């Protein structure tokens, strides 16, 4: 009930994101974008709504934000970094973000567990049978897609938040080491990676 | 592919949340 | 959201005929058009574009401007883009569509004969007191403020006809724009393009030769002289199936369109007018 | 705090003198209209209006 | 202590005669889908916001009404609500226990975390919408001298004729549960009943009889009777556990009007330690209460 | 408004004209969008208006 | 407490608008009548002051206004202040509010339509009406010199006449917003200005020169002060009195 | 006390809002190449030699400022300098050690030795750069009154709000380690705190809570609590422990003024040994200075 | 619509495709 709201929010935020992408006014669905090299513009203007989108969450008193970016779709394994796809480099006073288009690809194209898994849900047969007795859309995949890069751009945007306010060697640092924000919230309530926990265990 | 090794630790620091007290 | 899609406020009151009206987005643009893309592709053989005029900085002057859906071999009726009054019922095959897109047409070249003889056959439907009365009311309604809308006069210097070199004499084809309904007036100049743009004492050329044509047949996707130009436009089968697995890729296209460009626009002392 | 959810549709007005309004932006007015005038009769002027004009 | 406050019927709803305190109009996000069907009533106490009046009326799922009642009873809530739609009857008292609306209007009277709605019961024991009473054994229906018995063996024709009518027979007397089960027992009621107030009780006797009172909250900032006035949140709740979730009035009949927590209606009778042909007018007195009711709600 | 139901399209141009040159336009239009609406609705002297019966 | 004509416009009406558009110099109690919203939208000019010099130690912060008309204006739209015989057509007198249709008309001696005005009106408008009489008309008597310095503006008399033909406020108006090129300061004539920067006419005030085209006036040396670019008020030759440096 | 001395900020560094201490400008050969772009700021003493002036100017890899502050406090000094660069946070305070500038104006504020800046762990516990305030939980936050209480219950909600705008929070009570941990323990406070002052503490219902008071240095020539009048240095270096190695400002909330060693900002609280609703208004002050300290470096 | 300026001028003419 009260956690249900909470997952109502949480949705209400997805659904933000939503208006954002329909305003971005992509034909193709973000995974054919991502397909599609050649949108190198779509690209960029994606991760750069998602990143002003994140930072107005953040700072919502804030809506200030970088109106111009360099970008690069990186392609070849050596221009991409495991576990970082969004990269946030300085080329002598020019901002690159680097891009990881293979992996955002990858991601999205993922098998996601839908009908696989069974998780509690309103299952109320007596209510299913009153309302019998009384009698453009968005796939479970596309809302998994959707959040995961929303995710994605989520901690590409907190690494480039360090960048600003502490530089790039504190970028780097971070980069390396994460543990900075497994404090997290301490704005960043507004943010989903907030929201849950993941972990991994030695099996 | 990179042959790199991996932290998972850090990982998990990435998605890390602590909780309150309230 | 505003709906300004003119011809989508048609309602199929015949109960066992269903109105899909599949009909562009972009009716929710609060811009010059009352008629959004579809209804223009389909009903006018046009599409909507825009031509930038001045993009440096931040003087961004885009003027609006639809294309020919006509080829190089249609004639006639066929080639007319807006019928004249005169002639719409026939270049349109009015008896073919539904009775309130004939209505919608009938109001917008002012047949009032027609709409009062549509509203008359209406009058012996079933269900003709029930919900056609409604209908009717509903979309005259919507047609009759469309068009106060767009009329001026309810509660500048373009010129058409004046761009054709080597006509004997007359122009005239304002003459048929002035006896135009304020709607079909607005449209003409939302799509089509003055071929000359003169501001305060400085002319720019967009084109050699004007486009289009206008006479007393109406708007037509013809020539001022000579042949017409070049306008070119899953069920798995077993034919789908492809065969094994294995010249100017490298260069962008320049469109192979036939954009409206006809006439010529007095800008006064008014310098660039953005506002 | 705040609660919506979408345009509405509500009754009409059917009076002819209901559409009187102040020319002012500045200062507010409100015409006097009777009730009746939400009704979907033949009479397209309200009770108030008619005996305030036509007696 | 009149207070002004506001309240909706859903126009179209699956959980019937149901009420959801709500502490602002505002909490309706908290149900947000598929949750306000099953609350087709909505009370909570209005802030005097022509614009909140306005949104609500705007909520076309909604029929509002506004009305002023004490701060300090479900009675008079219940009636006006009634009244204003029409529906003599009840349903389980529902209350946000996500964001518990205090108002001290309820003070013990019932309630239920919404969340419980799909999981009640709604088979019962009485068909329609039956009444309910609450006798206090002790000088109501028997004499108080030791060797109790019935002041008035009209005492089973008045049940009989209350069962027959349909209602709910509910027992609470401020003695020990054997005390009270022997009198029972003693005057030959026994059956008579569907709940005892005084694990139920285990005697070899009886099997279970009289619920534990495991309930305790002591008093709600009220000095009154040590254990209580009496409770309508307990015999409530035991109504729900006897799968009756739904009830036309209430009313409270004893020998002490002191008593008298809060009740649709109340009866007052003699403490005589004796017997005496009354209880036929006490009866007489009962079933005009409950005529008065059906007259409330004739139309 | 009174112009309008007496036609009086003179009185009805000069007092559109007094508005315009002067907000006010949209109060022109309001009103008379309007009060022509419910004119052309009455109009019983035409069809599609459901009142010649 | 301010001062400002047309800012006694009270809300006679329940007709058009009114907000009470004064600009905070209003409160400024200079030897204007009016602050600086009502001046520039009603005669395209922007208050202003001079000072002159402290060789005797005057530096008398001198009162004038600034040209709001471009190079490009002709006619009515380079006509500053109007004649009683053009204010009307210059005006908008349909926009405006009866109140300062009221005002222009007192000021410009039009009691005609100021009683027409009044008697339309009257169908608590007419006590407003008279509480904007009785500002406009304190205004104007204060203005008016006849009650209980040689500033001509022909010399450097047609123009003279012109300016006295115009009412006491509307030549305070004109006296402080003009500044003659010539200024005697009691036997020392000192000249200020080599040319006129406008002209009085029977239409009235116009941002005007005496010939040549009209003076530019539109809407890294960052080591280095500026110098305004706008075109102030100049015109006529003005003689002070047998007076010492009267700082009073 | 008013001393003259040069501050230098580099043009192009690689650790931002460090500050190095120097006797003199010559220092720099001691850092060569390669570690001079670990401390963007640099400060020392002004000899008043208009020729060094010149050298420095020269050094276009350095913007020069010179500015004055008495000889017994890093407060001015960094006052001066964050003003002076419009830098409101400060990094961790380096010193060369091969070479200890003994400047009066330290005397147990902090420092580190210059070669360990690049061994600083960046990540930190609150994003951004939060403020500091230490309080000295005897009658600040408790009661003095044996059985010690919150003397404001309002105490959860100002550490809350603490927190979430983004401060580190720190204990020093001059008490037992024992004491202090009981007291938080009855208080339950605990989590609230991330540093608490009075192997660490071990106590089986405790990890890690109190550091060792390890570090023992007497007085810095000044006769003062016994113990000492609160110690920036200690502070600061737990805050490097907790891998806090910036911040905004720092304040000193205590029920003694006295103590009050070197802090950006101080505020004083009554020593009651009875619950009474006034940490509210002490709240409000420290949040004032904190906006203060937001105006100071609001541009 | 772009507004470049393309190469337009002469007569062509071709036989079969010969492409
Ligand atoms: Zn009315
Ligand atoms: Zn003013």
């Amino acid at each position: 009930s009260l956690e249900s709201y909470e997952t109502l929010k949480i949705k209400l935020a997805l659904s933000k994101y939503m208006a954002m992408l329909s305003t971005l006014e992509m034909t193709q669905p973000l995974l054919e974008i991502f397909r599609n090299k050649a949108d190198t513009r779509q690209i960029a203007a994606v991760v750069f709504s998602t990143l002003a989108f994140i930072h107005n969450r953040f700072h919502p008193l804030v809506t200030n934000f970088t109106n111009k970016m360099e970008f690069v779709v990186t392609e070849t394994n050596d221009t991409s970094i495991p576990g970082e796809p969004i990269l946030f480099t300085e080329n002598e006073g020019v901002l690159l973000c680097s891009v990881d288009r293979p992996s955002i690809v990858k991601m999205l194209s993922r098998e996601f567990d839908t009908e696989a898994l069974v998780n509690f849900e309103n299952d109320n047969c007596n209510v299913r049978i009153a309302k019998t007795f009384g009698a453009f859309s968005i796939t479970e995949v596309e809302a998994t897609q959707y959040l995961t890069l929303l995710l994605t751009v989520e901690h590409a945007y907190l690494h480039y938040y360090i960048f600003k306010n502490y530089g790039v060697f504190e970028y780097c640092k971070s980069l390396t080491d994460h543990s900075l924000f497994t404090n997290k919230l301490r704005k960043t309530s507004n943010l989903l990676l907030s929201k849950f926990k993941f972990t991994i265990e030695d099996f | 592919v990179s042959n790199c090794k991996f932290n998972i630790e850090d990982y998990n620091n990435i998605f890390k949340v602590m909780e309150n007290i309230r | 959201r505003v709906n300004r899609c003119i011809f989508a406020s048609i309602v199929s009151f015949d109960a066992c005929i269903t109105y899909k009206s599949p009909c562009s987005p972009d009716a929710y643009h609060d811009d010059g058009w009352f008629i959004c893309n579809n209804h223009l592709i389909k009903r006018f053989k046009m599409s909507k574009m825009v031509l930038p005029i001045f993009d440096e900085d931040d003087n961004q002057f885009k003027m609006t401007i639809a294309r020919h859906l006509v080829g190089n071999k249609e004639r006639g009726i066929k080639r007319i883009l807006i019928p004249s009054a005169t002639n719409y019922q026939d270049v349109f095959n009015l008896n073919s569509m539904m009775q309130a897109e004939q209505l919608i047409f009938h109001l917008i070249y002012n047949n009032e004969n027609a709409v009062n003889t549509i509203c008359d056959n209406l009058k012996y439907t079933e269900g003709f007191t029930s919900n056609t009365q409604r209908v009717i009311h509903s979309v005259y309604a919507t047609t009759k403020s469309i068009l106060d809308t767009t009329n001026p006069n309810t509660f500048e210097l373009r010129f058409f006809d004046v761009t054709n070199a080597r006509a004997l004499r007359g122009g005239a084809g304002d003459q048929l724009f002035n006896n135009y309904s304020g709607f079909l007036q607005n449209l003409i100049r939302r799509a089509v393009a003055p071929e000359y743009l003169q501001i305060d004492t400085e002319e720019l050329r967009f084109r050699n030769c004007a486009t289009c044509i206008i006479d007393e047949t109406g708007l037509v996707a013809s020539v001022p002289d000579g042949p017409e130009l070049y306008n070119p436009i899953n069920r798995l089968q077993i034919r789908n199936v492809l065969k094994f697995e294995g010249t100017l890729s490298g260069y962008e296209e320049y469109p192979t369109y036939v954009p409206l460009f006809l006439g010529y626009q007095i800008i006064n002392s008014e310098n660039n007018f953005l506002r | 705090v705040p609660v919506g959810m979408a345009p509405r549709q509500m009754r009409v007005n059917r009076c002819i003198f209901a559409s009187i309004v102040s020319f002012d932006a500045c200062i507010t007015y409100k015409s006097p209209c009777s009730p009746d005038a939400y009704h979907d009769d033949g009479w397209f002027i309200c009770n108030n209006h008619l005996i305030k004009r036509f007696k | 202590l009149q207070s002004k406050w506001i309240c909706l019927r859903l126009n179209d709803a699956i959980i019937k005669r149901h009420v959801l305190v709500l502490s602002e109009y505002a909490d309706l996000k908290y149900l947000g889908f598929e949750k306000y069907k099953f609350f087709e009533y909505v009370i909570f106490q209005f802030c005097n916001d022509p614009q909140l009046c306005k949104i609500i009326e705007n909520n076309y799922n909604y029929c509002m009404q506004i009305f002023k009642a004490p701060a300090d009873d479900m009675r008079d809530i219940r009636h006006n609500i009634k009244r204003a739609f029409k529906t003599p009857v009840l349903g389980h008292m529902c209350v946000l226990s996500n964001k518990p609306p205090m108002y001290s209007f309820l003070k013990e009277w019932f309630l239920l975390p919404h969340y419980k709605v799909v999981s009640l019961k709604s088979e019962s024991l009485t068909w329609g919408f039956p009444h309910v009473v609450v006798f206090d054994l002790d000088s109501t229906l028997i004499t108080e001298e030791e060797q109790v018995e019935i002041r008035d063996p009209f005492v089973y024709d008045s049940l009989q004729e209350l069962h027959e009518m349909g209602c709910v027979l509910v027992l609470w007397s401020y003695g020990s549960r054997d005390h009270v089960a022997h009198s029972m027992r003693d005057v030959d009621l026994e059956g008579y009943f569907d709940i005892i107030i005084s694990n139920a009780i285990v005697d070899y006797n009886l099997k279970k009889r009289f619920i534990e009172n495991k309930f305790v909250f002591d008093i709600h900032n009220h000095r009154s009777d040590n254990n209580i006035p009496k409770s309508p949140k307990i015999v409530i709740k035991y109504l729900s556990d006897k799968n009756v979730n739904f009830f036309k009035s209430i009313t409270l009949v004893d020998d002490l009007p002191t008593n008298n927590y809060a009740y649709d209606f109340y009866v007052k009778v003699k403490r005589c330690p004796t017997p005496v042909q009354d209880w036929e007018h006490y009866h007489n007195e009962i079933i005009q209460n409950i005529m008065d009711y059906e007259q409330y709600f004739i139309k | 408004i009174f112009h309008l139901i007496y036609n009086n399209e003179n009185a009805v141009n000069t007092i559109c004209d007094n508005l315009k040159y002067t907000n006010t336009q949209r109060v022109i239009h309001s009103v008379y969008a309007t009060t022509k609406s419910i004119l052309d609705t009455t109009n019983p002297n035409t069809f599609c208006s459901r009142v010649s019966r």
